[PDB]
RNA sequence: AGCCAGGAUGUUGGCUUAGAAGCAGCCAUCAUUUAAAGAAAGCGUAAUAGCUCACUGGUCGAGUCGGCCUGCGCGGAAGA
């Protein structure tokens, strides 16, 4: 439980309104809203954010380490933002951006013209490329996982929609 | 160089001592001498945790018992069948 | 040169030219059995090789017990 | 696999199995295979309990074994009424008690012992444990 | 996937950890090591 | 003098400057052009005898030019033919031939300094009598 | 325990040198220093390079690692 003791500091442009166990979060990047748990104590600070296992159940240490880093996520999210970069590597594989829907050929005999969640958008530069931006970690990471849903990459030359940051296991081909 | 804890025992017997091993401890008994025996009780983890080295059983061990201590010899471990513990040792009055 | 050790490859070395990458090796004539079709499963049909004889060298135990009939 | 060479009799009765064990010292080697069960081991679980931890040093230091079967556990042959006699004796047993010494071996290193006991012991049908030989 | 009574940590970087209450060992490096039921 | 994606750390022979099937595999790694840089390895080779192994270390710049800092005899090869024979292990507690002194090759350690400049005169020589005592040979003064 | 600098390797060490360069494994198990360094486990590999591992030289700043004896629970556990 190192970090949860460790306090979540709020750097100046950010706004926490700590209303009782719902927290809203405010800042550069808009504004989002959480509900904890309720063996997790709050308080503010002089600037900081230091959270607590309070009283009652005892597991409130593994409890308060996930409501703290939560937040971590949220305070880095409406000052910065969060972006997950993807691979479409394989020949044939095109996708554009029609103001939040993605169309994906994927070699498929039926166009994978898939919607994104609201408070995100994409961007694609290079055709086998594509950059997600939002503010959560949580809805870019499922995002960008349904994205690799639709074809995940095969261990021999790895088609698919590929993280740009993670590395295939591509194994041998072994055979004819 | 090992020391001893222990004192006496009493009212004895077969249930007697049963009722003392599911009790942390465990009956013993010193002889050796012109005088009459004792039937001494010491606790059982801590010569368990000693019986390891050598010099629990190539040493005068010096047991104090009612502040009176004496210095002995290990004669005989009684120990338990299949479980790790021990169930008495007899401590000849050297 | 990996598959080569399974085809009871001794080999020489590894030499080099202008875009080939050369190696010369000496294999049994057992395990010469469908080589090119094999050679080029491997290496994109960009390969080639020329057998030639040397010698009727030493047949390890588990080959020289496998004729046996 | 180990029997008895010219016992007194053929058959010999069931008999309870109660009580604990004589063996409990490991007195010949440095490493032993205590019990802390109590049932029965046939000649074909004795042979095969050495064999797995022989071939795990695969020569190495002496072992030996401190068991060995003198129950004649019989059988009844199928389709056959109760009665018309006791039945022909199929496996030697050996009856083990709580306590009990079981194979013991020495001249090995301590953490293969354990080891090569290890091997051994999912080949018994009685829940074994690793024991030292300690002074006197 | 085995489904093994038995579990055992067969490799370095085989995990043991507890999903849905159930043993489960995956492996980060060699995915022929990823076992349950334990 | 880059480090590393290009240097390979070994040679053998002086006199014999063609790279034969034992040494190939490095160069051809890479595509080290042997025959001009013969002219260049026969500069220093002449300086040494043949008879006694000779490493190389190589190194490549970026703009194709590639060169490199040539040997003389290091460590093992030259305690080798002090001993007499150039080998005879594969057993070293289980043979016993041979006993060499220290203080003569405390010279020779001197040779291995403007070569391979091993630590620590008689301390390299205590990595190589190690050596010596890991080729079967004893050594003792 | 991580993060950056690392991998303190003489030794392309025999050998079988076609290569077994710490890593084919038999062996010596030498030594450099011995503030961070075994003449070595492991996939990877023709063989080096390799990323690591043993180990943290500086960063942070508190408790921590694995067995033993056991109380109560889980999985093992599929029938008309």
């Amino acid at each position: 439980s190192r970090v949860a003791k460790a306090p979540v500091v709020v750097p100046a442009g950010v706004d926490v309104k700590i209303n009782g166990q719902v927290i809203t979060i405010k800042g550069k990047n808009g504004e989002l809203t959480r509900t904890l748990n309720d063996a997790v104590e709050v308080k503010h600070a002089d600037n900081t954010l230091t959270f607590g296992p309070r009283d009652g159940y005892a597991d409130g240490w593994a409890q308060a380490g996930t409501a703290r880093a939560l937040l971590n996520s949220m305070v880095i999210g409406v000052t910065e933002g969060f972006t997950k970069k993807l691979q479409l590597v394989g020949v044939g594989y095109r996708a554009a951006v029609k103001g939040n829907v993605i169309n994906l050929s994927l070699g498929f005999s039926h166009p994978v013209d898939h919607q994104l969640p609201a408070g995100i958008t994409a961007e694609c530069p290079t055709q086998t490329e594509i950059v997600l931006k939002g503010a959560d970690k949580q809805v870019i990471g499922q995002v960008a996982a349904d994205l690799r849903a639709y074809r995940r990459p095969e261990p021999y030359k790895g088609k698919g929609v590929r993280y740009a940051d993670e590395v295939v296991r591509t194994k041998e081909a072994k055979k004819k | 160089m090992f020391t001893i804890n222990a004192e006496v025992r009493k009212e004895q017997g077969k249930g007697a001592s049963r009722r003392l091993r599911a009790a942390n401890k465990f009956p013993a008994i010193i002889y050796g001498g012109k005088e009459a025996p004792l039937a001494i009780e010491l606790d059982h983890d801590k010569v368990m945790n000693m019986q390891a080295k050598a010099e629990f059983y190539s040493e005068v061990l010096t047991i104090v018992v009612d502040g009176k201590e004496i210095k002995v010899k290990a004669q005989d471990v009684q120990r338990h069948p299949y479980k790790p513990k021990l169930q008495h040792i007899d401590f000849v009055r050297a | 040169i990996g598959d080569l050790s399974r085809r009871r490859g001794m080999l020489k070395g590894q030499e080099s030219e202008v875009t080939g990458v050369k190696i010369h090796a000496e294999v049994p004539l057992s395990e010469m059995f469908g080589y090119a079709t094999q050679l080029r499963s491997l290496t994109k049909g960009r390969a080639s090789y020329t057998m030639e004889f040397l010698k009727y060298d030493e047949a390890p135990s588990n080959v020289a017990q496998a004729v046996i009939e | 696999m180990l029997q008895p060479k010219r016992t007194k009799f053929r058959k010999m009765h069931k008999g309870r199995n109660r009580g604990l064990a004589q063996g409990t010292d490991v007195s010949f080697g440095s490493f032993g295979l205590k019990a802390v069960g109590r049932g029965r081991l046939t000649a074909r679980q004795i042979e095969a309990a050495r064999r797995a931890m022989t071939r795990a040093v695969k020569r190495q230091g002496k072992i030996w074994i401190r068991v060995f079967p003198d129950k004649p556990i019989t059988e009844k042959p199928l389709a056959v009424r109760m009665g018309k006699g006791k039945g022909n004796v199929e496996y030697w047993v050996a009856l083990i008690q709580p306590g009990k010494v079981l194979y013991e071996m020495d001249g090995v290193p301590e953490e293969l012992a354990r080891e090569a006991f290890k091997l051994a012991a999912a080949k018994l049908p009685i829940k074994t444990t690793f024991v030292t030989k300690t002074v006197m | 996937m085995k489904v093994r009574a038995s579990v055992k940590k067969l490799c370095r970087n085989c995990k043991i950890v507890k999903r849905d209450g159930v043993i489960r060992v995956i492996c980060s490096a060699e995915p022929k090591h990823k076992q349950r039921q334990g | 003098a880059k480090k590393v994606q290009a240097y390979v750390k070994l040679q053998v022979a002086a006199g014999m400057a063609n790279p034969s099937p034992p040494v190939g595999p490095a160069l051809g790694q890479q595509g080290v052009n042997i025959m001009e840089f013969c002219k260049a390895f026969n500069a220093k080779t002449d300086s040494i005898e043949k008879g006694l192994p000779i490493p190389v270390v190589i190194t490549v710049y970026a703009d194709r030019s590639f060169t490199f800092v040539t040997k003389t005899p290091p460590a093992a090869v030259l305690l080798k033919k002090a001993a007499g024979i150039k080998s005879g292990s594969g057993k070293p507690n289980k043979d016993k031939v041979g006993k060499i002194s220290r203080a003569q090759l405390q010279e020779i350690a001197q040779t291995k300094a403007a070569d391979m400049t091993g630590a620590d005169i008689e301390a390299m020589t205590r990595s190589i009598e190690g050596t010596a005592r890991s080729m079967g040979l004893v050594v003792e003064d």
